[PDB]
RNA sequence: AAAUUAUAUUAUAUUAUA
């Protein structure tokens, strides 16, 4: 129907906010691992 | 991507538990495959194996102290051999014919296993067994609903029948007390019988303990029993139960009464052979069976209904309810319990809390959606210390070790047998998130653990795999940008 | 700002009332002598509650980190969650004892059914003029109920 | 903006005013306007951020008329206002400290100690922060940056954060690499070293730079400071399961750690040697751990693998005992009985071979007399009780004797044969008298030290019980399985009755005595 | 929107990464799965 | 034939020693028998092994994830109909998340501060030595020669600083010349980043290239250049209603005499209005994020209980959650005196919504106790999704009141957001 | 908390036996108690009450009250015996108020017994000296209570 | 020939024939 009374934060329902910092630290770890691979 | 499934070979099938493996295309991403390199006829030897293996199928003699809070399995042929009666109320909900037959070895399971191990030669360790039971005839196991009560009853029936001990197993007491119909006893005046449950018991106990009941000579049994043409008079206890349960209706209805009476008479005289008696739901044998006494106008006789001063056809009424001690089976049981001349029978029993809920108000139960449709209509409180002559053992819910082992067995052995997610492993979360969430939802209650393992299908608010696939797709895109 | 919001000021007052509750001092107060349904019926269920100790995995997980790892496990109210700021570490972080008779409130339904009927039937069972101290106690009580068509009138 | 309507009150917080004032503070170009903006920021209630401290320290370091004590006082004011120091502000303060020599030397040393404390706190904070993410490479780069920052400041990282960082590791390679880093942080770069080719590392001699008192105490030695980190690495190798793409064996990892410890000249402590031969005791290689226990026992008896025999080693042996009760107990529990190597030493030189599948009574009698001579010459029971070592730890010698008799009785280790086959009858009679001698010595030791709480633990009691069970099984297989031979058969039945009586006595004592701690041994074997 | 010159100024002292309270732009979205190709 | 009950590994023995130390210390919950401690140690080792197995199977499952649409892999996200509905960020959301800074920028800022302090010290040393005044003529400005030659600065750096590399010494000479000329501005490096040598046309003339770069850098950081950039961005429609209102408020603060004194200059009267807009325009160096609200904690100092609210259908569902910290790790949730598994009839899809505010916060539920009071319409069962939505909002508001930084993920998940749908 | 049905379905178009839809008068609803109120065909005083909403709501309220009563009476494992004040135990030697008169009274807050006196149930075997003085033959046996301090299977002995 | 305005949901009806 018309969901105009529903907020914009509820319509996609973007959950999973806990994993983002873990993903960023894993990305930094993989960048340093790639730097270790390129040097040797 | 990296499958490693065409290279995977099947390990050799040793038991029934190893044969319960699905095809490799099912559990390829559910149970992932690792590669190892051993040193035989070369430095690399690529051996692809599974990360998870099935729990070991162990004989009860092989179960030890280090197997506490571990998982073991029983063969399907051992399941047919040791349990012809059946299992508990909800024990067989986790064993379809494809699944392995798994059991958790708890601390109380280890205690009862050593107890049954000492029962097997009781005349040497009689003072030890007296100190264990505190002089009582046996143990009654109580706790909240959905714990390991009936599962431990099947476990101790397995322990007793694996060591060649004569074992009485009532897998559900609600077929006796809360049965289909009640009939008065033929030779016991003032007593009653549950005929169908007695026929099933006389069949299954005989085919369970045929190894020792054939060597059981009849001591106090009349030899002038009624016998049809071509049938042999019973000389053994197995022959007595075969005379009892194998008959044509309605001669079996009185044959079971005579057989239960003389079987309980023959049990009460044996003082040298240990007989373990396991009852699931002793709290139903300690109070009134749901049958009531008939109205005396049924047996008095009527000429007509208009002028006979009767109201059986006009209005219903609730007569006094029949207690369990008026059943001949429980009469023989209480005769063995209360008479102190039997230092031979060990009553390792438990209670059931399978009853319907009531929390102050109650509407009518919806017939489609009702988890308690086969539940008992009792609502009565129970105290095992005051309502039973046995020593009470309190079983609570799972600690995190037993819950972790049980959930690991459930998830991984359901995906290995081709009954879990399988190819759809990428939609459900990993095992740590599932353990955390099911430990929230169940409170580590074992029936709640099984119910929420089945209800994991309809989880709406898990966002782990979505963010993981976003991160992996982004990493793939930046890797392809690095390649360009 | 103030200290608490509207519903937060309500439930902090209910804890101060139950901390000084004495049932013999609820002599003729009426329904104002009823001692905060949530915390009162929790105490009546202590025969069923029976506050358990921490589990064997919890006391092992902490004592490994306390002794074998030389880094104590601190409570979630001790975690410095703000990066770039040091927090003044409030004193209720680990000092609140975990007892099931105190919190959380779980009760028998028969006591809750008896509480809710007794609180409404004893509404006007109040003795106004008591021989006591100030604003509660008096000798005569006058109530003048004014009625008009507008609320500012 | 101070909000007046409730719509703009719903977007008002001092933590967001932190970001607003940070952006406006970075928008300014000079410190005279910046300090006025900061003063009206801190006069208002505003949570002070790390960005405020970063921009203030940087754009006050580059201002011309600034004295550096005002920089450090501004840092003290910002950390007093609730701003967490990060690595950027710490490096800014280190740069301002390094470029200040007109200040007096006491001020420079005070600020240097403050920066040492700050870098160690930041190192411990990053260790605790990057631990659960399994970020060992990123944490390795952060610890390398902290080591580079502290070696420029004339110090190093503390062994407490090294013990924590070794206890939070996941891979063994970075574990040995960080032990290597701690060993090289003490000595300068031109120090002599020894090369380990299995790890491709160079471990340096550390005892030349460690502090030593040469009445004297344990804390005055710097060898405890290094053996704490050695013990942290040893305990990490015990409890944690390492994840590697090509996993190394436990024997190779233990031998590499042992050569890394031994090639440094550090004085060994008690619990390090105890943990090392505890790892030797529960090893799975039957043909290897005898020489490993022999090597770690030589290390504990000498006390240090230094080439020269110094008086500091004598002072270290006078302060504490590296040859304590736990290492003798775990050595006797780690040795094999039928090993042709001698159990005890001769004049501390070497553990020779035995002068004689020989399973005679004289062999095990020489083994047991060697064990008793070892316990006598180490003097572990005659040591006085102290605060660091209790009387309870000396029961481990009796546990080691009990595990020795267990490995005599049954043939296997911790991981129809009911006992060790190929024995004689007098072997089991001598074994039963040895069980009685161990029980008598343990009862005498408990009777002597009754005034403090002295209990036997589970391992010695279960070992004595399974030796009596193996002797019972040997007796019942020789009695009714012997073929009715008459060769001292009444002596076999007498030994069987004595084994049954002593076993029932031990089971009833496990049920009754010691407060019911060993009730499960009554529940199992009865 | 249209192309402008904002952000193109040289930032003083090069410390544009340590300011963690900086403007991060509008929240971008990413695909959770690669859709199949059209051709 | 007889399994030994004793600890078989060194890890088992170390855990048994820890359990014995705990039992001798008198901790609540630690068993007193030895068989129970043995069971505890064996179960903890099995739990550690199972955690290692889960970590290894997740490591293997990361590489075989079906990132494309296939046989069993379905999108169903509305990526075909709507397209890219789930957001994703590559930056740590301050101050909820933390990623450590890269070492290259750290070392660059460290070396820049070192060179700036060394050049300032050498400039102050020459100012003390030369004796005060130093006037620069027009030909001295066109020759770009200061009081010190490059040779004198190189000799001073070689004499005073022994450990100094060649290129570092040449960069120090260049920075001392730049600091003795004017106050140093770090603007030539970023102009070398954004403008290459082939674009302007100097490929064989590096010296004139660096001269043009430093001239453009010293002309960039003026007030007039910032004012012209602000006017250019005002012409390019890069402002919202908030910036228009702030420019109006800054115009209203100027009186007429200050307006005349500012219009005496050509760029200052525009700059007084456009200061905030030029702060916004300057990019990630000077524009701040708005960010979610971070409030103060409203916790009872005696009981430690925070109070949160939740609503649904306007009138029907109202709930109030009281939240406390459990220090014995036995946390449980209760709704109107009954535990959550019996209020919602063991339904996983309703109790997962109550679990979700602890999940998005990266918090353990067993460290918190919660009781939820129903204030709306009382019904015999609240086992529906809208009541569970109200329960989730109540638990999330209680978590926000207890720990304030929990508002940073919980507002991003939409758990603190109220919809207005009635019947 | 209970999840059974309490309200009656409202009046609308005549429902059919489809998916998510039951007829308005079915034998599955309310145990078939709608058989009194149904019309099988697809006298005004016997036809108007089957279509009134207040009538059918009152009838289902009566039936739910009957269900609540039979479930509350099936909970009873006791009976009320009028015992004099002298022979009663010490917890009942107080002034017990009537139902819904005062606060729900704890049993004994001094002896650490916080439970409702109205829910207290006493054993029959402990009151044989009070209930049966005329028999004198001990008609009920004494209740065997387990020794909590005895070393049994529960305590690893 | 696209954008979607589109509400959509399910049920009923007649002198079968009195
Ligand atoms: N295999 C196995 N399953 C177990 C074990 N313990 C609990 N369970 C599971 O827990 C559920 C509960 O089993 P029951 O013993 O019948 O539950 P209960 O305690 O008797 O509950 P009530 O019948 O209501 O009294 C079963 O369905 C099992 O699946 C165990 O030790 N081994
Ligand atoms: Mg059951």
């Amino acid at each position: 129907d018309k969901y105009r009374r529903v907020p914009m934060l509820l319509k996609p329902q973007q959950g999973g906010q806990q994993y983002f910092n873990h993903f960023l630290i894993r990305s930094t770890n993989d960048r340093l691992t790639q730097q270790d691979v390129d040097n040797a | 991507k990296k499958s490693l499934a065409a290279m995977y070979m099947r390990p050799p099938v040793t038991c029934y538990t190893d044969a319960c493996e699905a095809p490799v295309a099912m559990w390829d991403g559910a149970i992932p495959l690792k590669e190892t390199r051993k040193l035989k006829n070369g430095v690399p030897v690529r051996t692809v194996s599974r990360t998870y293996s099935h729990p070991p199928q162990l004989t009860p003699t092989q179960l030890s102290f280090n197997d506490i809070n571990s998982m073991y399995c029983v063969g399907n042929d051992e399941l047919i051999q040791f349990f012809p009666e059946g299992l508990g109320g909800r024990v067989f909900q986790t064993m379809p014919p494809g699944h392995p037959r798994g059991f958790l070895y708890r601390k109380e399971t280890h205690l009862l296993n050593l107890f049954v191990d000492k029962v097997q030669h009781w005349h040497t360790k009689r003072s030890v067994l007296s100190s264990l039971t505190n002089g009582r005839t046996g143990f009654i196991v109580d706790g909240p609903t959905g714990c390991g009560k009936s599962a431990l009853m099947c476990q101790v029936v397995h322990f007793a029948r694996s060591r060649n001990i004569v074992t009485l197993y009532v897998p559900d007491a609600k077929v006796w007390t809360h049965g289909e119909w009640c009939w008065p006893s033929t030779i016991l005046p003032g007593f009653f019988d549950a005929p169908d449950a007695a026929r099933s018991f006389l069949k299954y106990f005989a085919v369970a303990n045929r190894a020792t009941l054939t060597s059981w000579k009849l001591r106090c049994t009349p030899k002038d029993l009624p016998t049809e043409q071509g049938e042999r008079q019973p000389q053994n206890l197995y022959e007595l139960c075969e005379w009892g349960h194998r008959a044509v209706a309605p001669a079996s209805i009185d044959r079971q009464s005579v057989c239960v009476k003389f079987l309980m008479d023959e049990l009460s005289e044996e003082k040298k052979l240990p007989v373990v008696i396991v009852v699931d739901g002793w709290n139903l044998f300690s109070h009134e069976t749901h049958f009531r006494y008939p109205h005396p106008d049924f047996l008095r006789g009527l000429a007509s209904f208009n002028e006979s001063s009767t109201d059986i056809d006009l209005y219903p009424q609730e007569l006094p309810r029949i207690p369990a001690s008026r059943l001949s089976f429980v009469r023989g049981l209480n005769k063995m319990i209360l008479s102190g001349d039997d230092p031979n029978k060990f009553f390792i029993t438990c209670t059931t809390r399978d009853f319907k809920p009531f929390d102050g108000i109650s509407g009518f139960p919806n017939v489609e959606t009702d988890r308690f449709a086969n539940s008992l209509d009792e609502y009565a409180p129970y105290d095992p210390e005051k309502d039973s002559h046995f020593h009470p053992i309190q079983i609570g819910n799972f600690d995190e070790y037993e819950y972790r082992s049980f959930l690991r067995f459930l998830i991984n052995s359901g995906e290995l047998a081709g009954l879990g997610w399988g190819p759809l492993w990428h939609a459900s979360s990993d095992f740590e998130r599932k353990l955390y969430k099911i430990g929230f939802l169940s409170g580590r209650n074992p029936q709640g653990v099984v119910d929420h393992y089945h209800q994991e299908l309809v989880w709406r608010y898990d966002y782990q795999r979505t963010r993981q696939k976003q991160y992996l797709l982004k990493r793939r895109m930046e890797g392809m940008s690095r390649g360009a | 700002f103030n200290e608490f919001d509207a519903k937060g000021r309500e439930y902090v007052q209910y804890m101060r009332e139950f901390a000084r509750f004495d049932p013999r001092k609820s002599r003729g107060n009426g329904q104002k002598g009823f001692p905060f349904r949530d915390a009162y019926l929790t105490k009546m269920n202590e025969a069923n509650q029976k506050t358990p100790p921490p589990t064997l995995e919890t006391i092992m997980d902490r004592a490994v980190r306390e002794h074998h790892q030389h880094a104590r496990i601190l409570s979630p109210l001790e975690v410095q969650r703000d990066v770039g700021r040091l927090e003044p570490i409030p004193s209720y972080a680990g000092k609140i004892n975990a007892d099931r008779s105190v919190f959380p409130f779980q009760w028998k339904t028969e006591d809750w059914y008896e509480y809710e009927v007794a609180k409404v039937r004893n509404r006007r069972f109040v003795f106004e003029n008591t021989e006591e101290d100030g604003i509660r106690g008096s000798e005569v009580t006058y109530k003048i109920v004014l009625e008009g068509f507008w609320d500012h009138h | 903006l101070e909000p007046c309507t409730p719509r703009e009150w719903l977007q008002f917080s001092h933590r967001n005013l932190a970001y607003a004032y940070n952006g406006a503070l970075r928008a300014c170009h000079s410190l005279p306007s910046m300090l006025l903006l900061y003063k009206e920021m801190k006069q208002r209630g505003v949570k002070v951020d790390v960005d405020t401290m970063n921009v203030l320290l940087t754009r006050a370091a580059r201002h011309e008329h600034i004295q550096v004590d005002d920089v450090f006082l501004l840092f003290d004011e910002l950390v007093a206002l609730g701003a967490r120091p990060d690595l950027a502000a710490a490096e800014t303060l280190h740069t301002v400290l390094s470029h200040s020599a007109s200040m007096p030397e006491e001020w420079r040393e005070a600020r240097r100690l403050q920066l040492v404390e700050l870098y160690n706190n930041l190192a411990m904070e990053e260790v605790e922060r990057l631990a659960p993410h399994r970020a060992d490479r990123l944490l390795k780069e952060q610890m390398k940056r902290f080591r580079g920052n502290l070696q420029q400041l004339g110090s190093g990282l503390r062994p407490t954060v090294y013990c924590r960082y070794l206890h939070t590791t996941h891979t063994a390679a970075v574990l040995l690499e960080e032990v290597h880093n701690f060993l090289w942080e003490l000595v300068p770069n031109d120090h002599p070293a020894m090369e380990i080719p299995a790890l491709q590392l160079r471990v340096p001699f550390v005892a030349s730079v460690l502090r030593r008192p040469s009445s004297v105490s344990r804390a005055e030695f710097g060898d405890t400071d290094v053996c704490a980190v050695f013990l942290a690495a040893a305990e990490r190798m015990v409890d944690a399961d390492f994840d590697d793409q090509r996993p190394v064996s436990e024997r190779r990892l233990f031998l590499s750690l042992l050569t890394m410890i031994s090639y440094s000249g550090v004085l060994y402590t008690s619990d390090l040697m105890a943990q090392l031969m505890e790892m030797v005791k529960y090893s799975n290689n039957d043909e290897t751990r005898d020489s490993d226990a022999q090597r770690v026992l030589r290390y504990a008896l000498r006390g240090s693998s230094a080439a020269q025999d110094s008086a500091s080693r004598t002072l270290w042996h006078s302060v504490e005992k590296v040859a304590d009760c736990r290492v003798v107990g775990r050595y006797i529990g780690a040795r094999n009985p039928w090993n042709p190597i001698r159990v005890c030493f001769d004049e501390q030189g070497v553990f020779k071979a035995y002068p004689i599948e020989g399973r005679t009574l004289e062999a095990l009698n020489m083994r047991w007399d060697d064990v008793r001579r070892l316990i006598e010459c180490t003097g572990v029971l005659v040591t006085p009780p102290s605060e660091r070592c209790p009387q309870q730890q000396k029961m481990e010698v009796f546990t080691g004797m009990a595990v020795y008799l267990r490995t005599v009785a049954t043939g296997r280790r911790y991981e129809g044969t009911l006992f060790a086959e190929g024995y004689d009858f007098d072997v089991w009679v001598r074994l039963f008298s040895l069980v009685q001698e161990v029980r008598h010595d343990m009862e005498k030791f408990m009777a002597d030290h009754t005034l403090q709480c002295v209990e036997p633990e589970f391992e010695c009691w279960e070992a004595l019980l399974v030796t009596l069970r193996c002797a019972l099984d040997f007796c019942v297989v020789q009695m009714q399985g012997g073929g009715a031979r008459g060769t001292e058969r009444e002596v076999v039945e007498r030994l069987f009755r004595d084994v049954v009586a002593l076993r029932e006595e031990l089971i009833e004592e496990s049920r009754t005595r010691f407060g019911g701690r060993m009730r499960v041994l009554w529940l199992q074997e009865a | 929107g249209q192309k402008s010159l904002m952000g193109a100024l040289p930032a003083p002292y090069g410390d544009a990464e340590f300011f963690r309270g900086r403007y991060r732009g509008p929240p971008v979205a990413r695909p959770v799965v690669s859709l199949p190709t059209l051709h | 034939m007889q399994k030994l009950l004793s600890p078989r590994t060194a890890r088992h023995a170390r855990l048994f020693r820890l359990a014995g130390k705990l039992a001798d210390s008198g901790s609540p919950g630690v068993p007193k028998s030895d068989g129970e401690r043995l069971v505890w140690v064996n179960s903890h080792v099995r739990r550690d092994k199972d955690i290692s197995l889960s970590q290894e199977e997740e490591r293997i499952r990361e590489l075989m994830m079906p990132l494309e649409v296939g046989e069993n892999s379905f999108a169903a996200n509305g990526q075909a109909t709507h397209g890219n509905l789930f957001y994703f960020r590559e930056y740590p959301m301050y101050p909820g998340e933390y990623v450590p800074a890269e070492h290259n920028t750290l070392s660059s800022l460290r070396d820049e501060l070192r060179l700036d302090l060394t050049a300032q010290s050498l400039k102050e040393a020459w100012m003390r030595v030369s004796g005060g005044v130093y006037f620069q003529s027009v030909d001295e400005y066109y020759a770009s020669v200061d009081g010190l030659d490059a040779e004198q600065i190189g000799e001073v750096l070689a004499a005073l600083f022994p450990e100094l590399n060649c290129y570092e010494a040449q960069a120090l000479v260049q920075r001392t010349l730049e600091c003795i000329s004017r106050p140093v501005s770090a603007a030539s490096r970023q102009l070398s980043r954004t403008i290459t040598a082939e674009a302007v046309g100097l490929d064989n003339a590096p010296g004139h290239y660096t001269n043009f770069l430093e001239w453009m850098g010293r002309l960039t950081e003026t007030r007039a250049f910032k004012t012209e950039h602000a006017l250019f961005e005002f012409s390019r429609r890069k402002f919202n209603r908030d910036d228009v209102r702030v420019m109006f408020e800054n115009y209203r603060l100027m009186s007429k005499a200050t307006l005349l004194a500012d219009s005496a200059d050509s760029y200052s009267h525009f700059y007084t209005v456009l200061k905030d807009f030029a702060r916004k325009v300057a990019g990630e160096d000077s524009r701040h994020q708005i960010g979610v609200r971070i409030d103060e904690a409203e916790v009872d100092p005696e009981t430690g209980i925070a109070v949160g609210r939740g609503c649904a259908d306007g009138e029907k569902y109202h709930f109030t959650a009281l939240l406390r910290e459990n220090r014995d790790h036995n946390g449980i949730i209760t709704v109107m005196g009954k535990p959550l598994s019996l209020v919602l009839d063991n339904k996983a899809w309703l109790m997962e919504m109550v679990l979700m505010p602890f999940d998005e916060a990266n918090l353990d539920y067993r460290d918190f106790d919660a009781h939820i009071v129903s204030e709306g319409h009382a019904m015999p069962s609240i086992a529906n999704e809208i009541a569970a939505f109200a329960l989730r909002m109540a638990v999330a508001n209680a978590l926000v009141k207890l720990i304030p930084l929990t508002r940073i993920p919980l507002k991003k998940s939409g758990l603190l957001s109220v919809d207005r749908r009635r019947e | 908390v209970s999840t059974g049905e309490f309200d009656h379905p409202p009046f609308q178009f005549r429902q059919r036996h489809t998916f998510n839809t039951t007829p308005l008068h079915d034998a599955n609803r309310f145990g078939g108690r709608t058989a009194y109120l149904r019309e099988i065909g697809p006298k005004k005083q016997g036809r108007r009450f089957k279509k009134d909403p207040r009538t059918v709501q009152f009838n289902v309220d009566v039936w739910c009250a009957q269900q609540t009563l039979r479930k509350r009476w099936k909970q009873r494992d006791w009976e009320v015996i009028e015992i004099p004040f002298r022979l009663v135990p010490r917890e009942q030697q107080r002034v017990i108020p009537e139902l819904y008169t005062d606060i729900p009274q704890m049993t004994d807050p001094a002896r650490n017994d916080f439970s409702n006196i109205r829910n207290k149930v006493y054993d029959r075997e402990e009151l044989q000296g009070v209930l049966f003085p005329a028999a004198g033959a001990m008609l009920y046996p004494p209740l065997q209570r387990v020794d909590k301090q005895a070393m049994t299977l529960d305590k690893y002995l």
